[PDB]
């Protein structure tokens, strides 16, 4: 869609309806007349459009009223409420704009933000602009966290996120206008190559793929129709479901062959009956002809009983020949009706060895995309974030994704090399104790109104704790932390002095030999200006491969690459890098997923702020002190850059509301 | 609504393969076998049937007796009447057979005969003698 409704869509909003969150800011409107609702709705969409059409400079209440029309620019109390709501919750004026109204003279409130992820950064910028005093604590010697970009000479490669998933309703769209990103589309053509290095042919390729898609549909059917979601208490994983589907596809292939050959015996067993009746006919026929001959001896003129005999046996005989002829008739038909059945049997197998190996690459791609073994995904829930898929085709960041965090980072108070160790949150405020990552006995104490935590879920999961909460997080939070899933996925960066792959092709997959190794080096990306190939370790492999040295890895790699492009097309690589996200103490994995026995609702639990009890007993219930943002806290956009970035926009809103009040809700 | 066209999955079938850890590879072996156990039984009957085809060797060609090509007729010769009477003793009511045997009498003339001479040939008696066998 486009126009004023173009904006509402491009802002993940319904253009002709008020959201849950609007209903709360504007209860007066939504409980009111269908008539005002449309006025609100129009103001909103138009303001968004106004922002979207020019997101390189701040959009003011001034400039907004300015560009509205009667009847709508009549009620200015309203247009004010609306512009304010959109500003607060980050739908307008987010990212990196040029500011018209200068920065508030003295600041109000103080927020300590843990982690300078994209989520943290995004939150920090918001609050700062809202007039608060913000400081970020980052364990690493750089920003962007899970947005890492190898840089050296002219080599540029991301070992963190590398794909933008389509500009249709993505906030990154706005950002890409604000920051220098070279977005390049990913041509979805992906040739597969078998273990031996021989390209898999179109016939197979396409037929295996669609079986894969058919297999997924299948699983969905088990879940929603057949209600196959729990298998003696244990909740069903997608892997469990997929196996049960493949099994049933074999069980059918067999059931076929049976009642085909079982349909042959039944015919042979007729041919047998016939030939018996047919033999015992020859018997009698042979044995009558004899008698006829004997009775034909008796030379005419015979008496009549002797005549009768000759005449009579001659009937009896020809009579039985008429019979035996018709049985030779049947015999012939039964016998073609077996050339029929013997000629077209049903299918020999469900999938050949070689098929169920290609299907594995498809399952590998799916593990790559969820960072986890399909045997960990929840059946009912693994793809709940589905209906929110952006339109447009996927992209990559030619000049490296870090370009974004680096830009958000600009102008923010960031302490690098600072590892938070304990978070204390009490009725009167919070104190945060970090140490210097370089020399760790050196201690730091930051006191503040509120703490926004953007610790990866891998980090929140660690045993024993890498960060300590005082008092401890309530069991309803920690259970959300057990339950949720945090996957893993690594990259190998191969740097060469020459291209030797197909320059015009963006990706191509290697087909491993086993199920167990389907994740291992299964897919290569051609993304960047310099001669770099980038290969993925996904699924069950990803984790195992972290315990194997770089050299061994780069080896198994080159091998596979020689096996495709010929043994001496492929030089030694000039530079190599091998990610290990599960081992990285400030990540402990790559991104979350909906584990079996969880649900997207746990993501909502992840995001609810924490409110410390009272100091003096029977002092009134305070303000909430501890807030959460990050990839694992945004039900509808998990595991992504855009999704983090939004969670951060979200918290900044919710934090401001709490501490600077909400004028617009009256 | 329904499993993507082709793809096979039914309520009972699914409870069957999940009952334990190896119901999986059990129901798939009981079938793998029911298959060989029927493929064998074919190759067996195939050989039984191929023996019988040797016995029916050459057909029944050398035992056929040329066609009794001959026209019908209205008058009963004493010859024909005696042939008739015996056919009745041996074929009962199969007017078709009786016809063929006498040769030049239609399946109708025969049934007619049955009534006219019924009187003088004690055709009652002849028929009940055939019935008593
Ligand atoms: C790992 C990974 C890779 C390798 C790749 C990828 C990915 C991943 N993905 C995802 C992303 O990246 C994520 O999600 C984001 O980035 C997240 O964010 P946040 O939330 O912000 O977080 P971070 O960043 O991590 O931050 C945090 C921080 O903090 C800190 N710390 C810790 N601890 C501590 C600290 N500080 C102080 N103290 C203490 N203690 C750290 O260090 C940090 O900084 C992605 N995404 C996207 O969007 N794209 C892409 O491409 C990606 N990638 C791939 O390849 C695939 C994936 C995907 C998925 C889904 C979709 Br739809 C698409 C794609």
């Amino acid at each position: 869609p486009s126009g004023v409704e173009g904006a509402a869509f491009q802002s993940r909003l319904p253009h002709d309806r008020m959201t849950s969150q609007e209903a709360a800011c504007f209860p007066d409107i939504i409980s009111g007349p269908q008539q005002t609702q449309k006025v609100f709705l129009f103001i909103r969409n138009r303001t968004l459009q106004l922002w979207l059409d020019n997101p390189k400079i701040q959009l003011t209440f001034e400039a907004t009223l300015q560009q509205l029309e009667a009847p709508y620019n009549s009620d200015t109390v309203l247009v004010h409420r609306v512009h304010s709501y959109l500003e607060r919750h980050g739908l307008i004026n987010f990212g990196i704009y040029k500011r018209i109204k200068p920065l508030p003279t003295k600041k109000t409130g103080k927020v300590i933000i843990i982690g300078s992820g994209v989520s943290g950064l995004a939150a920090a910028r918001q609050l700062q602009s809202f007039g608060m005093d913000v400081t970020l604590l980052e364990a690493r010697d750089r920003v962007g966290g899970r947005v890492a970009t190898f840089r050296k000479g002219n080599y540029v490669a991301d070992l963190g996120a590398m794909v933008v998933t389509g500009l249709g309703g993505n906030p990154m769209a706005v950002v890409s206008k604000q920051v220098n990103m070279e977005l390049a589309k990913i041509k979805q053509k992906c040739p597969l190559y078998e273990a031996n290095g021989q390209a898999v042919p179109k016939e197979k390729d396409e037929m295996v793929e669609q079986e894969f898609n058919r297999l997924l549909e299948a699983t969905s059917y088990l879940s929603h129709q057949l209600d196959f979601n729990v298998l003696n208490n244990k909740p069903v994983s997608l892997g469990q479901a997929l196996e049960v589907v493949i099994q049933l596809q074999e069980k059918h292939v067999k059931d076929e062959q049976i009642e085909h050959w079982k349909k042959i015996v039944k015919t042979q067993e007729e041919l047998k009956e016939l030939l018996n009746k047919m033999v015992n006919l020859k018997e009698k026929i042979k044995e009558l002809h004899q008698q006829y001959k004997e009775a034909s001896e008796v030379k005419p003129p015979r008496d009549i009983t002797a005549e009768f005999l000759v005449k009579s046996k001659h009937r009896d005989l020809t009579a039985l020949c008429k019979e035996y002829d018709e049985l030779a008739e049947t015999q012939g038909k039964l016998e073609e009706k077996l050339q029929e059945l013997e000629a077209n049997p049903p299918s020999d197998v469900y999938l050949s060895s070689r098929d169920r190996q290609i299907l594995d690459w498809h399952f590998a791609n799916l593990e790559f995309a969820n960072a986890t073994p399909l045997s960990t995904l929840s059946l009912k829930h693994w793809d709940q974030d589905d209906d929110f898929e952006f339109t447009g085709s996927h992209l990559t960041v030619r000049n490296g994704y870090s370009c974004v965090p680096v830009a958000l980072a600009e102008g923010l108070d960031i302490k690098l090399n600072t590892a938070v160790r304990q978070v204390r949150y009490t009725a009167s405020g919070c104190e945060v104790i970090a140490v210097n990552t370089r020399s760790t006995s050196q201690t730091f104490i930051y006191k503040c109104d509120a703490v926004l935590c953007t610790l990866p879920l891998g980090v929140l999961k660690q045993q024993p704790p890498a960060v300590q909460f005082v008092p401890p997080l309530p069991e309803w939070k920690t259970s959300a932390v057990q339950r949720m899933g945090f996957g893993n996925l690594n990259k190998v960066v191969l740097c060469f002095d020459r291209v030797f792959w197909d320059p015009s092709v963006n990706l191509f997959g290697h087909v491993g030999s086993t199920t167990a190794s389907r994740g291992e080096l299964f897919l290569f990306w051609n993304l960047y200006k310099a001669p770099i190939l980038l290969a993925l370790v996904a699924g069950e492999a990803a984790g195992i491969m972290e315990n194997i040295s770089d050299d061994v890895i780069v080896g198994r790699c080159l091998a596979i690459l020689k096996g495709i492009f010929g043994s001496s097309a492929v030089p030694q690589p000039k530079e190599t890098v091998v990610s290990r996200w599960r081992a990285d103490p400030w990540a402990r994995g790559s991104y979350s997923y909906v584990a079996a026995g969880s649900s997207g609702n746990d993501y909502d639990l992840m995001a609810q702020p924490i409110t410390p009890g009272p100091s003096i007993p029977g002092a009134p219930q305070p303000i909430p002190r501890l807030f959460f943002a990050g990839e694992h806290t945004i039900r509808n956009y998990p595991a992504t850059v855009h999704g983090a970035l939004l969670s951060g926009l979200r918290e900044a809103g919710r934090i401001a509301d709490q501490f600077l009040g909400a004028m617009y809700t009256l | 609504r329904k499993p993507p066209k082709g793809m096979f999955l039914s309520q009972e079938d699914v409870e069957a393969v999940s009952a334990n850890a190896t119901a999986a590879t059990t129901v798939l072996r009981q079938l793998d076998m029911e298959l060989v156990s029927v493929k064998r039984q074919i190759q067996n009957i195939k050989q039984t049937n191929s023996a019988l085809k040797e016995k029916l060797d050459g057909g029944i060609e050398p035992y056929r007796l040329p066609e009794v090509i001959q026209k019908c007729n209205a008058r009963w010769t004493t010859e024909e009447q005696l042939l008739a009477v015996q056919a009745i003793r041996k074929y009962g009511r199969d007017f078709q057979a009786i016809s063929d045997v006498i040769g030049n009498k239609s399946v109708v003339q025969v049934k007619n005969f049955f009534v006219n001479y019924r009187r003088r040939f004690n055709i009652d008696e002849v028929l009940q003698e055939w019935e008593a066998e």
